[PDB]
DNA sequence: CTAGTTGATCTCATATCAGGAGAAGGAGCAGAGCG
């Protein structure tokens, strides 16, 4: 058995339905988005949208849809899973706590059946008398509503018509009425049906069949005014309502074909309409007294490329895009002298179909960067991920031996932080900043002579230093120095410690408390404590009066948090922390609840408490171990509230997000100090010192993976990183009407150079495909070569062959003609990036399409349609045959380690190849039997085989231990609800082994990752168990969702633990802990999580 | 075929469209695949064939000759010609042999390790494949046509047997009853087939020219007579309601149950509602069947349209089921066609046949 | 109110005055509706086999489960002696069912062919003799009966008896008999009961015989070779779980 | 009109050598066309 761990890097990204009705509450107007398995609600502002909830499904959301029946206050939701769960869901808020409460629940699966080709439809009828579904060919099946089920009892109707495209229930009929297009052999038809509950079975419609377009796809249901239907079709918008049949034909949507609406009004006099070009068209109804007159469409303009859209208010549209980045967009009533209405007000990030995706150490550290081809054809994107904040520097000034950084306003009108003040051994350096530009000035005030331990900016318009010596308090306005306190027997300042209002110093064991008044520095509280101070912190929080009431102070000896009442310099309360290092740094600071002090040790070990504002007591202590070297906190106020910055060898921004603390990792090498910065050219910056200089950046998200994005504008396909040319070889595909024309600037037209395939070997709209070298910092198109007239390009590798010392951009394409099915030919083309030019270097005509290509052993092997071979690279820089493998449907997929082929085909799922070298060809080692339809492979271990299989599910194969060493095992099985479109190995961080990568075409990247059997086994157990106490959605079992399942099979998984059930260990309270783990400690398991939650 | 591997890369299409696609694509180029073969092992005509239907690795074959065969269908070999091998063979010299004709036989749905076969010597004989030996036999008053197992019901498990006898016996392999009979045919029952979609629905085809629907839980006789006119010809029934104009000698359920294939001795094949047994009028033109016993034939599953595959003559001719358009006609056999069965993981047929062998129609490309 | 799986609303204040094992039988009789077959309720005399039914019928009407809303016309076949009893037992359990007697002593006061005409028009409760099913099995059986129910259907032990074939001329599916002894004598009797409650479920009536009786009484001997015993017991085996899910006798 | 009694009638149980002569069918078989 293998023992494999899944989780979820990125979560799903890609808008597969939304919805818009009062769910929350009867006042509120929410927006419900479904992501692939996660359902987000949110609520309609008069700007913008607010999130309230994030739940996640045990399902693929099919279906989605609010309905209020019948003295019910707010509507309720349904929801259908892929797997055929359905579930009715009401939200409960009660104070605080949000529940999603599974009012109903049911799995409405037929055992047999071809699932329809159009795809799961569900509809409610708009009285609310029952919901609609078409799940399989020939049948319709019915939930009853108005019979109050608990468990969904749905019943089938035989539907004489087999190919239904799309069905809706009509508005105002006394009956429940169907109407739905049907194809026959002899054409398109709209038909209805009355639905009787009671006879359980069709009845004729209120109005009889009608012969439509050839290509009508898609029907809507008009409100009680007009009623009847609108069929939208390829070329033309009809209505009827029985005895009425308008019809219009606008040339403008003959270009494409409209995908989704939405009614606008209430009593659909317009809607909306989205078609695969991106275009947002606006249907009107207009009236007659009521009848319907006739029927326009307008052009609203562009949007993303919408799955579905939703008319919120106030003339806010969300665009709902699986292709792209789903938009929030507003319609003025005005045109923008361009001809659009839409001016996108919001845009929602969405990797997009990940259909390709290289791991890359860019800037040369340790950390991964993920950089994927996502999107498609008009939002077609290269998005750049990585971990921590983003150091974003901007400037830098080379000051070797930093020890202190403050910001100063030098300038008194000004309230920026245009100067800095440091110290670095014995001295105080001060620094201008003058906006953009840096000198190395003094400031009036600062003794140059004595280092620098504090010192900052302090009410009445006043600056405050404290030296080793003394404390020297700067009048900005007036003149120099005029009031100046020195400790009575000249000891030296060990630490400090200051804020806008008072001082507090420790020198020795002793302890001074100084209060900023002008033209004064008077000492009220004094005492000589039992150890050597270490560390300090009197930064109020909610001050609301001026000054701090209350003290934190580190000690030696009795290494503990110690906290004092200020005015008297009592002893407050004591937390025991221990060990052998002094504390080096202690700070107190807000986060989103409440008063919290963080203290941390020279070995990286910090502790934060709850504290209060009565009696100084630190509560709930937890302890986290961040870098292997001493630590300094220090406090900077971005756009949302207060955010800590860790300094150590292991930067790290602690802030808090819904009221729990989380350590977001800044991937920089190391930064000794650090101070917030704000000038006039430098905005909520910060100030990185670090051994050698100051790096001057500003962060953008503090919290999760940051997503740059490339546009395109045109389909990117696959991408390679040639390190060796500072470059990404991405093919791209644009679409060209017409010899052609592009229908819009892409990336491949905006090249800095650029060059066409002239090439010997071969002699509506169309798809042109294109070779993108991509500056790997400036991600500039340097290139764009274009390849041959009806030339797809498949395949890309970066490489060297042979014995030369060239890389190289391997291209494998094919031949498309409309008049064939499966190309004929194709060609290996090598490319040599050099010079800024992208040169021929080779060619080699192959007889089908170049699927797939992977160096092997400095040699190139190639996926032509149906046979495997390996291509030699010669002296003479041409590639020769060296041996072929011709038992394969298709082998589309093709990885390597060592000798050893993972080969996924089409539909016989794996083979296990090995090129024995010493003969010269390859031999097959194994094979797995099943008829799995891969979508990608991978190869974990030596003898482990990773392959998703095209029904969303992970299996892992396994060479076993005769001829029956020749049948791979299928050791693994998990139905991961994603359509896998690409394996790598790589992790986005600096228990487990091994790490691979992998992006959906939903935009989820997950993360599949070797346990040992001992973890295995134990996580396995919580899983279970977590199953017991946790509590779905939709009252889906757990194992019934990652049941690896198929239309000819279904079994539990195995070998597969689901790690975002496991990593949902920490978000629940603690008595749900022990009941979690009754039969080690919780902190034991605890533990097991975290390390489990560092390796993404 | 990049076409629709970008669309399932990318998400435009489910990737439903490019499975099902690309099956049809590959039953309409079936074609008989010399780069595979059969091992010949029975001295007689095929005269049924069964792959199980979990992992459809296996499958078995019934002979005239009386010996039943079990083969191998996975190219266990590393090369891409291989001999489709015979595991297991009730031969001449196994004590448990059918005297006569093995006129069927079907592997237990829901586990291969068991499977039955009937013939004319008026058993039915159930086998263990691990052990290969008899575990019970049902005789008969009368020569078997054909028997079927529910490949549905987890809840019962009995055989309908159809033999020259006017009555259907349902034979259960759980604590052994061969008494029920449903009555109501008048002459031999030709064929018998359980509904995919309803556990106890049972389709009997007769010598009588009459299709009859029975719920063999029911007390009171046939559901529903299959009936050619749907009342243009209605007569008190005591002769009328025949489902043709001859001898009905093959059933076959279409694969999500709902609709009825039935082929005649009048050479027809006609197209039912399953659910009130109304005739679709689909045309089907004319399928030459003149089998004087049960005629096997299969549909497609898991293809974006569904298929027939029936006998004709020494072809296999493919029509479409909804429309009825005569796909192709597959030539490769030297006799009449007694058998063919489908591959559903691979788009693959396997046809039996008089003349002693068993072709393997693969998809070429 | 008792619920079903399919829903069979038995009412609360009838189905509070069963027994545990009528409360099973109500059950099992539903169970067989719902299948579309007969059985016997072979409970021993003394247990109370009319409650059961009353019990069922009345659920089967009140929760008006359907061809006819709720409950139809039925016929109960019962010896003269317990005709009266029976509809006592109606009026005192479910009176709104239209009970009537087919009888000389009767209520009709007309002709009776009238009185059959207007309890299937009501579809009401009709309680004959088996008399009047031998001698009216041409006329009574005209009027689409919804249920049939012998009680004391050891009358029908006969397969030969008139009795029997006109008791074997009614249609419905649902065919009950209540007899505190299947079988008094040998195995014709059994399966002339079974052949009225299904007509199939046992074959034809010689190889019922051929099958079941002769092994069986040749194994019923102590002088029987090991052999017959061994192929007897297996014989009785098969019968008794093919009679299984349609015999309901539960002993004291 | 209303019960009740009393016959008749019918159904359903429980038994284990000293003929002869001719007419029709069938089988062996010779032989002649003839495919």
């Amino acid at each position: 058995m293998s023992y494999n761990y899944v989780v979820t890097a990125q979560k799903p990204t890609a808008v597969n339905g939304c919805v818009t009705g009062h769910f929350t509450s009867a006042e509120d107007l929410n927006l419900l988005i479904a992501k692939n398995t996660r359902l987000e609600i949110y609520v309609v502002t008069a700007e913008g949208l607010r999130p309230v909830k994030e739940v996640g499904m045990y399902g693929k959301i099919a279906v989605m849809e609010l309905f209020r029946p019948k003295g019910e206050s707010k509507d309720l939701l349904f929801i259908l899973t892929a797997k055929y769960n359905a579930c009715i869901l009401e939200y409960k808020q009660s104070g605080e706590s949000i529940d999603i409460i599974t009012r109903a629940h049911g799995n409405v699966q037929d055992r047999i059946g071809r699932p329809s080709e159009t795809g799961i439809i569900g509809i409610i009828d708009p009285e609310c008398r029952m919901i609609g579904l078409r799940l399989y060919d020939g049948l319709f099946k019915v939930i009853p509503l108005d019979r109050d089920n608990k468990e969904l009892k749905a019943f089938n109707i035989r539907l004489e018509e087999l190919h239904v495209i799309d069905v809706k229930f009509l508005y105002g009929c006394q009956a429940p009425t169907i109407c739905f297009v049907y194809q026959d052999p002899q054409g398109r038809h709209v038909k209805t049906y009355e639905v009787s509950l009671r006879e359980k079975e069709f009845n004729k419609g209120p109005w009889k069949q009608e012969n439509v377009e050839a290509e009508a796809s898609m029907v809507i249901a008009v409100p009680e005014p007009f009623g009847g239907a609108i069929i939208i079709g390829q070329e033309s918008i009809t209505y009827h309502n029985g005895d009425k049949y308008l019809a219009i034909a606008p040339p403008i949507i003959k270009q494409s074909t409209i995908v989704c609406h939405n009614r606008v009004d209430p009593n659909g006099s317009r809607y909306l309409l989205g078609d695969m070009e991106g275009r947002l068209f606006m249907l009107l109804l207009e009236k007659e007294e009521v009848t319907l007159k006739d029927l326009r469409v307008e052009l609203l303009g562009e949007t993303s490329i919408a799955e579905c859209l939703t008319y919120l208010d106030n003339g806010v549209v969300f665009v709902g895009s699986r292709l792209g980045d789903s938009q929030l967009v507003k319609l003025n009533v005005d045109s923008n002298e361009q001809g659009s209405y839409v001016v996108a007000m919001e845009t929602f990030t969405n990797l997009g179909p990940i259909v390709d995706m290289c791991v890359v150490d860019l800037e040369r550290q340790g950390q991964g960067q993920l950089v994927t081809c996502s999107g498609a054809f008009k939002e077609g994107s290269l998005r750049i991920i990585r971990n921590g904040i983003g150091i974003h520097e901007h400037a830098s000034i080379d000051l070797p031996g930093i020890k202190g950084l403050w910001p100063l306003r030098s300038d008194p009108n000004r309230e920026t932080d245009d100067t800095l003040v440091l110290s670095f051994v014995g001295q105080t350096r001060v620094l201008m900043l003058n906006g953009e530009e840096v000198e190395e000035t003094e400031l009036m005030g600062f003794v140059d002579d004595q280092q620098t331990f504090f010192c900052g900016n302090v009410a009445h318009q006043q600056l405050i230093q404290i030296t080793s010596a003394s404390v020297r308090l700067v009048s900005q306005e007036p003149k120099a120095l005029v009031s100046e306190w020195k400790e009575p027997q000249a000891k030296n300042i060990s630490v400090a410690s200051c804020n806008s209002s008072q001082v507090v110093v420790a020198v020795g064991r002793a302890l001074y408390y100084l209060q900023i008044h002008p033209q004064e520095l008077r000492q009220i509280s004094h005492t000589e404590m039992e150890h050597e101070v270490a560390c300090l912190d009197i930064t109020p929080l909610g001050d609301s009066n001026g000054l701090s009431p209350l003290c934190a102070i580190g000690l030696w000896t009795d290494i503990s948090a110690r906290i004092l009442k200020l005015p008297s310099f009592e002893l407050l309360h004591k937390e025991m922390l221990g060990g052998e290092i002094i504390p080096r740094s202690i700070l107190m600071t807000t986060f989103e609840s409440s008063h919290y002090l963080l203290c941390a040790l020279g070995d990286g070990a910090l502790f934060y408490f709850g504290l209060n504002i009565e009696t100084g007591l630190l509560s709930d202590r937890k302890k986290v171990t961040l870098g292997t070297q001493p630590t300094v906190l220090r406090t900077f106020r971005s756009l949302s509230t207060t955010n800590v910055f860790a300094c150590s060898d292991r930067p790290t921004v602690i802030y808090s997000s819904n009221h729990k603390l989380v350590f977001s990792n800044v991937n920089l090498k190391e930064v000794n100090y650090m101070c917030p910065l704000n000038s006039d050219g430098y905005p909520d910056s910060l100030a990185l010192a670090n051994n050698s200089t100051l790096t001057i950046g500003t962060i953008d998200e503090i919290q999760k993976l940051h997503i740059r994005t490339v546009p395109l504008y045109e389909s990117p396909r696959k991408i390679c990183y040639q390190e060796v040319s500072q470059c990404f070889g991405v093919l791209s595909s644009r679409i060209e009407v017409q010899g052609t024309t592009a229908l819009r600037p892409s990336a491949s037209t905006q090249a800095l150079s650029s060059s066409v395939s002239s090439s010997k070997l071969f002699s509506e709209e169309v798809e042109v495909h294109n070779l993108l070298i991509i500056d790997q910092h400036t991600f500039e198109v340097l290139h764009a070569h274009q390849f041959l007239q009806n030339e797809y390009a498949l395949s890309l590798v970066s490489c060297k062959l042979g014995k030369d010392p060239n890389t190289y951009f391997i291209v494998g394409t094919a031949m498309v003609y409309p008049e064939e099915a499966e190309p004929k030919q194709g060609r290996i083309v090598v490319f040599q990036y050099s010079d800024g030019k992208l040169q021929t270097v080779a060619e080699k005509e192959v007889k089908g399409a170049v699927y797939s290509m992977v160096e092997f052993n400095g040699k190139l092997l190639a996926s032509i349609n149906s046979t495997v071979r390996l291509y030699e690279w010669t002296t003479e820089k041409e590639l020769r045959t060296e041996c072929n493998h011709y038992n394969n449907i298709m082998a589309l997929y093709l990885k390597t380690k060592g000798d050893f082929i993972l080969v996924g085909d089409l539909m016989r799922s794996v083979l296990l190849l090995a090129y024995k070298p010493m003969e010269g060809n390859f031999e097959e080692i194994a094979r797995d039997f099943n008829p799995n339809w891969m979508s990608a492979v991978e190869i974990l271990d030596d003898d482990n085989f990773l392959g998703a299989e095209n029904a969303f599910n992970l299996f892992v194969c396994q060479k076993d231990s005769d001829e029956e060493r020749q049948h791979l095992q299928e050791v693994g099985l998990f139905h991961l609800g994603e359509f896998v479109n690409v394996f790598c190995h790589g992790s986005l961080v600096m228990p487990t082994q091994g790490s691979v990568l992998f992006g959906t075409v939903n935009g989820m990247i997950g993360l599949v990752t070797s346990l040992s059997e001992s973890w295995y086994n134990l996580l396995l157990d919580m899983q279970n168990r977590l199953n017991k106490v946790i509590k779905s959605v939709g009252k889906i079992e757990h194992s019934f969702w990652r049941s690896f399942h198929t239309e000819r099979k279904t079994e539990p998984a195995t070998g597969f633990i689901d790690g975002d059930l496991i990593e949902s260990f920490l978000d629940i309270s603690r008595p749900k802990m022990q009941e979690v783990v009754a039969n080690a400690t919780a902190d034991d398991l605890i533990k097991v999580v975290e390390e489990l939650t560092r390796i993404h | 075929m990049l076409g629709f591997l970008s669309a399932r890369q990318t998400g435009l299409e489910d990737p439903l469209r490019l499975r099902r696609a690309e099956s049809t694509r590959r039953v309409l180029g079936l074609e008989l695949n010399k780069d595979r073969d059969v091992e010949r092992i029975h001295g007689g005509g095929i005269n049924t064939l069964d792959i199980e239907p979990v992992e459809g690795r296996y499958m078995l074959s019934g002979g005239s000759d009386g010996v039943i065969v079990l083969y191998d269908l996975e190219n266990s070999s590393r090369q891409s010609y291989y001999t489709c091998k015979a595991v297991c063979s009730i031969g001449r010299d196994h004590p448990d042999v059918h005297r006569y004709s093995v006129e069927t036989v079907q592997w237990y749905p829901h586990d291969t390790g068991m499977f039955t076969s009937s013939s004319f010597d008026k058993t039915l004989k159930v086998w263990d494949t691990n052990t290969l030996q008899t575990a019970d036999v049902f005789n008969f008053e009368e020569t078997v046509y054909s028997h079927h197992m529910s490949p549905v019901s987890t809840k019962h498990c009995l055989v309908a047997v159809g033999t020259r006898g006017p009555k259907v016996q349902l034979c259960d392999l759980k604590s052994g009853s061969c008494s029920h009979i449903l009555q109501g045919h008048r002459q031999e029952i030709l064929a018998v087939s359980w509904s995919p979609r309803y556990d106890y629905i049972l389709a009997t085809a007769s010598a009588d020219s009459r299709v009859k629907l029975w719920d063999v839980r029911r007390a009171s006789g046939c559901l529903i007579t299959l009936d050619q006119h749907n009342g243009k010809k209605s007569q008190a029934v005591e002769s009328a309601n025949t489902a043709h104009n001859g001898k009905v000698n093959g059933l076959c359920f279409t694969s999500d149950g709902l609709h009825l294939l039935t082929v005649g001795t009048d050479n027809r094949m006609r197209l039912w509602n399953s659910s009130n047994g109304e005739n679709t009028l689909v045309n089907y033109g004319k399928v030459c069947n003149n089998s004087k016993k049960g005629l096997k034939f299969t549909v497609s599953c898991g293809c974006s349209s569904e298929f027939v595959f029936v006998p004709y003559g020494s072809t296999i001719a493919v029509y479409t089921v909804y429309s009825g358009e005569q796909i192709t006609m597959l030539k490769g056999h030297y006799k009449t066609v007694d058998c063919c069965v489908f591959q559903s993981n691979f788009q693959e047929l396997y046809s039996g046949s008089r003349d002693c062998n068993i072709l393997a129609w693969v998809p070429s490309l | 109110d008792a619920e079903f799986d399919e829903g069979f609303k038995v009412p609360g204040f009838l189905f509070k005055k069963l027994f545990k094992y009528q409360q099973t039988g109500v059950r099992w009789l539903w169970e067989l509706h719902c299948q579309q077959a007969g059985g016997i309720l072979g409970d021993e005399m003394g247990l109370g086999r009319t409650i059961q039914i009353i019990a069922f019928l009345a659920g089967l009407s009140y929760s008006k489960i359907r061809r006819f809303e709720g409950l139809g016309p039925t016929v109960i076949v019962c010896p003269t002696t317990v005709m009266h009893q029976w509809v006592k037992e109606f009026h005192t359990w479910w009176p709104p069912f239209r009970v009537a007697i087919l009888h000389e002593t009767g209520s009709y006061t007309h002709k009776k062919e009238k009185l059959i005409r207007d309890v299937a028009h009501c579809h009401g409760i009709l309680i004959t003799s088996y008399s009047y099913i031998r001698l009216m099995q041409d006329d009574i059986s005209r009027y689409d009966w919804h249920y049939v129910i012998l009680d004391e259907g050891h009358k029908i032990r006969n397969p030969n008896a008139a009795v029997t074939l006109a008791c074997k001329q009614f249609r419905t599916p649902h065919r009950i008999i209540l007899s505190g002894s299947p079988m008094q004598n040998n195995l014709r009797e059994l399966w002339s009961l079974f052949d009225f409650i299904f007509p199939g479920k046992l074959g034809t009536l010689p190889v019922f015989m051929e099958q079941f009786s002769v092994p069986i009484t040749m194994g019923g001997y102590s002088n029987a070779s090991p052999v017959q015993v061994k192929t007897a017991y297996k014989c009785a085996c098969v019968l008794r779980d093919t009679i299984n899910p349609y015999l309901l006798r539960r002993m004291k």
